[PDB]
């Protein structure tokens, strides 16, 4: 079922942001990876 | 790791989002998805109470550009004397001094119109610090910095869903109701 | 004569609401690196570096000098980031493929 | 929404010859004297801001796109 694949894409791209803020990383790289994490979110809840 | 936004309560019909935070969705959609900044806290106390020292500091950062200015249109003033009398002296062609002198001149003004940019761009980091009021969106990348990096520990500013978090943190929603009130006691026309 | 230049800054401050366009205008104009430039740049990294291990030492070392240091590890983070900052247009170019 | 006139003048034709094919019809010399705007170089760079905002107008970026646009092959 479609919810897998967007409950896939919100567990990646938080994972994803640990490791980006866990290291020392820059404004734009960050930012990038904090805007696709809160366009992943609204995908699953309420996607179009 | 970072918190995010319901997409059912901000993102519809106005009977929802209902601008618990007076901001427009063209502004909260700048700031959630990271392309405008928020003033989500002012240290408007502390500006108050050091502001002489504040401006202190902006008055004689002021005078460093008038010296240079004066220097630099100094130089101005000597390079157009010197080129159109040596030119002259020589008389090589008919009008030496005058195309010269014309792109001397030329060259004031690049440099007039960058004593512009320069003074202009300082007034404006200035004015948007006396309009440093809570929940005020900043379009420009550029000018955040100036204002970060000239001075901290004042204007607290964010972007995106945290700096919402924060926003809904420090708000007062019992005064905000009773000054809605008012206005629909007192008030005329679509306002109301 | 001045007509471009208010058209290029209101440019600037647009919506964009694509994430793919935002992020390709994000990266803005950053100075790509020609040769000199970018072998300097590495200097500065490995200059911050050995500033920022004798500052990780557990010996005394003076409060002023601390600071100087200090400005070596700092510039050498803003050396990181200038570099990475101007090579992500590369990143960009290979992910195409 | 923007004006044929504006259209017209991206192209290489300039006002003097526009007005000889369009002078019998008040329409487009009506559009004609409201648009503001003047020039080649000008109305180029103008609707390459309102097709593709976000970018700084370049003279040849500007040129291709309108050749990409429509007349690439």
């Amino acid at each position: 079922s479609d919810l897998n694949d967007l409950y896939r894409r919100v567990i990646n791209r938080n994972n994803r942001l640990k490791r980006l803020l866990d290291l020392g990383a820059p404004e734009i790289i960050v930012n990038n990876e904090k805007r696709m994490l809160q366009e992943a979110v609204d995908a699953l809840f309420d996607n179009g | 790791a970072a918190p995010v936004t319901h997409i059912w309560y901000f993102k519809g019909v106005p009977s929802r989002l209902g601008y618990l935070l007076d901001l427009a969705p063209k502004d909260l959609e700048k700031v959630i998805y990271f392309a405008a900044y928020m003033i989500t806290f002012v240290d408007e106390e502390r500006r108050t109470r050091d502001l002489p020292s504040l401006e202190a500091h902006v008055s004689v950062e002021r005078q460093q550009i008038e010296q240079r200015r004066d220097s630099d249109l100094e130089a101005r003033a000597k390079k157009l004397e010197t080129d159109l009398a040596e030119l002259e002296a020589e008389g090589a062609k008919a009008d030496v001094r005058r195309k010269v002198r014309e792109g001397a001149e030329r060259e004031m003004k690049q440099l007039r119109d960058r004593a512009q940019r320069e003074i202009d761009r300082l007034d404006e980091v200035w004015n948007r610090f006396k309009n440093l009021k809570v929940q005020d969106l900043e379009g420009d990348e550029l000018l955040y910095r100036e204002l970060r990096d000239r001075f901290g520990t004042y204007f607290d500013g964010s972007m995106g869903a945290a700096a919402l978090q924060k926003r809904l943190e420090s708000f007062d929603l019992d005064e905000e109701a009773e000054r809605l009130r008012e206005i629909i006691r007192t008030g005329k026309g679509q306002k109301k | 004569d001045e007509d471009d230049a208010p058209a290029q800054q209101v440019a600037a401050a647009g919506a964009t609401a694509d994430p793919v366009k935002d992020y390709l205008k994000q990266i803005g104009k950053v100075p790509l690196l020609n040769a000199e430039q970018e072998v300097e740049l590495a200097k500065r990294i490995e200059a911050g570096l050995f500033a920022e291990d004798k500052l990780a030492n557990s010996d005394k070392l003076a409060p002023k000098l601390k600071r100087e240091l200090e400005i070596i590890a700092e510039d050498g983070r803003r050396a990181k980031n200038h570099l990475l900052e101007a090579n992500l247009r590369l990143v960009v170019s290979l992910a195409k493929r | 929404k923007q004006s044929v006139t504006v259209l017209l003048k991206a192209l290489g034709w300039t006002t003097e010859q526009i007005l000889e094919e369009f002078g019998e019809y008040e329409s487009m010399r009506a559009t004609l004297e409201k648009d503001h705007t003047q020039g080649q170089d000008d109305a180029l760079l103008d609707i390459y801001r309102k097709l593709r905002p976000g970018e700084p107008p370049t003279r040849e970026a500007a040129q291709t796109l309108l050749e990409n646009l429509y007349f690439n092959p």
